């Protein structure tokens, strides 16, 4: 199978500095692209490569530099990165037969004017209600994610120590309550017989992608890096 | 009246040295407008026609970017083919590839090509239909149904009968001066004792253009080509070409022999006798 | 691999004129493969200016070259094209003959 | 013009 | 000119009903298209083609009939699952540039919703324990065919309706959840009016 890989998956920068976006690909391909997503629309090309330590310029070249330098890495590099340049940007590679282009897993690029504002969520769990359970059999846990910035976060339920997807439902994008903060929801709902039980034990993790240890952060606040932020409750009979 | 564009590829594997020999050429009618060689310095598309030099750069870099693609492609087909015929690598072998589209006339779309060939013999080529492949050997048939495949003589047939004729009606209008032109053939006749029995008739046929003529000897009214010799149509160097025949006669019967010349340029077909 | 012989002709642009400036040509047409090595001569001697069309071929994919140099023909001086092929065994050798 | 498509054997 | 127009924004579904996503596209020379689909935290991959045939081609299931005449290349589906719910691409490869290259389109997000057969309505407040006075409001188990309200105070913020799927017996519940930042506020009337 046809596998491409993207570094970084996500990435918070500053106005004014380097970014440097790798793309592995082992499928023996000759054609790499570089694509980049706004808001869940559009699909732009930015530079392309049809050999190695040549490259060409795509529809929206500007602001975007580009180096091949083996047939398996294809580099997307950005010497002044602006405002304008927060996308998701995909990897792309095929052979001859051009149409028929396989992508990259993605990597989300935020970049800021400044790094004050980058800042940790604060999970808290929410119980279900007494009326709930003993009309319908059955809880819905809540989990609520507040007060984050950069939106580069991954939640995932913890049911008894194992990662659980049964009755799980995240919110597709994460709710912009402020300018400089986002916000996330999920809901987990089990029986009634389950959630009674003092044995079972519930967390919702959330997995939040900051500022990189080459960063540079003043003394006073702590440095809100790549961290897992979770709460917790247990069964009630 | 009837035109043509074409596009000549020579791709020749070299393993005393590091890297293939690529040659492309274009070609409007028998007049050369683009070339690139993968051993010049500048390593970018090159005008050989006065009228082509009008194109902007949005042209030329794109036409540069194109054949390079060319070029590259060429190279891993050479390491295909010798894959495909199991050939050792010490050995040198020859890609050639054609393609291009004629019109008539009137200007419009008559015939399309894509062809190609390995150390001089045929592999595959388009057919009139311009949705068939023809494919020599066994080897050919992996290329034809690679192609099939990809549905490659669909994406091919918007060239041939969109893009190629388009771009040529373009290259005709540009160059109207140089390619709408028709010259017409001076022509005299040479002769040349070779024995005390037998002498050589020369039939001449000089600065004409487009290179396409007719030259037959007739014996009494009837064609003569059993013992006839032609040479192949030769450029003089300006745009305009030159071409002979000759014959073997017996002393004495010079003026039962003549010479038909046969040019678009020319309003009737001439006939020529020795005096 | 098919091999062809290449067929040489050697003549002028213009019609030879002696003191006036003219072109000299050396056509190889017909050959396989494309790798050719073709020298135009003066009196034996080889001309160092001289510049060949870029590589192309036929329908037949046989392969064709044009070779030229400006010069000034006059009455004593002999000109030649030699041309060296991996089908042939020696450099041949063809004269130029303006009275053909 | 040239072909935009490049097709290999 | 080479441009690709697909049907603007978010087409919702209900589950059973046929899918049709508009494309209409601008083109010098005779074109072929392609769709690709890309579901939610997943790569972009390629959906049908357009060859094979005199206009159709298409695979899952999905299938896609061209039109030349009138420059149309509709995606279709008979019957619509859950599953079916992503973002997808209308592509032209281009027919005749110096390179040969996909022209994407703006994307058509789909989003088909689950047919629910016994509705039962209801909202509920959830209490945080580990904070004092904050409290978030729940609606639940209602008809996919009803619209949840969107904010208009300062403070209040209601999420847009979500499915989730318990693995008892397709137990599928739309969901909605709102919360406030005033001290004063009242469940049973955030989540009024479709």
């Amino acid at each position: 199978e046809a596998a491409v890989t993207q570094s970084p998956r996500s990435k918070v920068a500053v106005t004014g500095g380097k970014v440097t976006l790798s793309c592995h690909q082992t499928n023996n391909h000759d054609y790499m692209y570089w694509y980049r997503q706004d808001t869940g629309h559009g699909l732009r090309l930015i530079h392309y490569s049809y050999v190695a330590d040549s490259t060409e310029k795509g529809d929206i070249p500007d602001g975007y530099k580009a180096s091949r330098p083996s047939q398996e890495n294809f580099s997307l590099i950005l010497e002044l990165a602006s405002l304008s340049q927060t996308a998701v940007y995909f990897c792309a590679s095929s052979d001859w037969v051009s149409y028929e282009q396989y992508f990259g897993p993605g990597t989300r690029l935020t970049v800021l004017e400044d790094l004050r504002n980058v800042t940790p969520p604060k999970v808290s769990l929410f119980e279900p209600s007494k009326a709930e359970i003993a009309n319908k059999q059955k809880a819905t846990l809540v989990c609520l994610a507040r007060g984050f910035f950069p939106d580069h976060v991954e939640l995932s339920w913890w049911v008894n120590g194992k990662e659980v997807h049964s009755g799980v439902s995240t919110d597709p994008q994460a709710y912009k309550e402020s300018n400089y903060s986002y916000a996330l929801s999920s809901r987990l709902r089990v029986s009634a017989t389950f959630w009674h039980n003092p044995r079972n034990h519930f967390r919702c993790q959330v997995q939040f992608h900051g500022l990189s240890e080459e960063d540079k952060w003043p003394e006073g606040s702590p440095k809100p890096v790549t961290q897992n932020i979770s709460a917790e409750a247990w069964g009630r009979a | 009246g009837s035109h043509s564009m074409r596009y000549f590829f020579t791709s020749v594997s070299r393993p005393g040295r590091g890297e293939p020999r690529f040659i492309a050429v274009g070609y409007v009618d028998d007049t050369q407008f683009v070339r690139f060689d993968s051993d010049a310095a500048s390593q970018r598309m090159e005008p050989r026609a006065p009228w082509i030099e009008q194109e902007g750069p949005e042209y030329w870099d794109g036409e540069t970017r194109a054949v390079k693609a060319h070029s590259q492609t060429h190279r891993v087909d050479l390491g295909t083919l010798r894959g495909y015929y199991n050939q050792s690598e010490a050995g040198s072998h020859t890609v050639q590839r054609m393609y291009g589209c004629d019109v008539g006339s009137d200007w419009r779309f008559l015939r399309g090509y894509h062809q190609y060939a390995y150390d001089g013999k045929d592999y595959i080529a388009l057919k009139e239909d311009l949705r068939s492949w023809t494919a020599a050997d066994m080897a050919a048939q992996t290329t034809k149904h690679k192609w099939e495949a990809a549905h490659v003589a669909e994406q091919l047939r918007a060239y041939l009968e969109g893009t190629c004729v388009e771009w040529l009606r373009r290259y005709l209008e540009n160059g109207k001066e140089t390619l709408q032109r028709t010259d017409a053939p001076k022509t005299h006749m040479t002769h040349h004792a070779v024995s005390d029995h037998e002498a050589t008739l020369r039939c001449w046929a000089l600065s004409f253009y487009p290179a396409e003529i007719t030259l037959t000897w007739q014996r009494d009214g009837e064609d003569q080509t059993q013992d006839t010799e032609l040479v192949e149509t030769r450029p003089a160097g300006d745009g305009t070409f030159q071409k002979w025949a000759a014959v073997v006669v017996p002393s004495g019967q010079e003026q039962r022999y003549t010479c038909h010349v046969q040019h678009e340029g020319l309003p009737k077909p001439l006939t020529l006798r020795w005096e | 691999m098919i091999q062809r012989t290449p067929k040489i002709q050697v003549y002028s642009r213009h019609p030879a004129e002696n003191g006036k400036s003219n072109f000299l040509n050396c056509y190889v047409s017909g050959f396989h493969p494309s790798d050719i090595e073709v020298d135009l001569l003066k009196n034996g001697e080889r001309i160092e200016k001289v510049e060949h069309s870029d590589l192309s071929f036929s329908k037949d994919w046989s392969f064709y070259l044009l070779y030229y140099t400006e010069f000034t023909p006059t009455e004593k001086d002999e000109y030649a094209c030699r041309v060296n092929h991996v089908t042939l065994s020696q450099p041949k050798i063809v004269k130029w003959d303006r009275d053909m | 013009a040239l072909w935009g498509f490049f097709p290999v054997l | 000119m080479d441009s690709v127009t697909q049907t603007e924004g978010l087409v919702t579904l209900t589950e059973g009903l046929p899918v049709m996503l508009n494309c209409t596209y601008q083109s010098t020379y005779s074109p072929f298209l392609f769709w690709y689909v890309q579901h939610l935290n997943e790569a972009p991959k390629l959906l049908l083609k357009s060859f094979t045939d005199n206009k159709r081609p298409e695979h899952q299931g999905f299938h896609a009939t061209l039109h030349k005449s009138s420059s149309s290349f509709h995606l279709q589906k008979s019957s619509a699952q859950l599953s079916d719910s992503a973002l997808y691409y209308c592509a032209l490869f281009l027919a005749s540039s110096s390179f040969s290259k996909l022209v994407f389109g703006q994307g058509t997000s789909l989003s088909v919703v689950p047919n629910i057969q016994n509705p039962e309505p209801a909202v509920y407040q959830l209490k945080d324990p580990r904070s004092q006075d904050s409290t978030l409001c729940l609606f639940t188990d209602f008809d996919s065919q009803i619209n949840v309200p969107k904010t208009m105070e300062s403070g209040t913020f209601i999420t847009d309706k979500t499915v989730l799927d318990m693995k008892a017996m397709d137990s599928k519940s739309n969901g909605a959840i709102a919360w406030s930042n005033q001290t004063s506020f009242t469940c049973q009337d955030i989540f009024k009016e479709t």
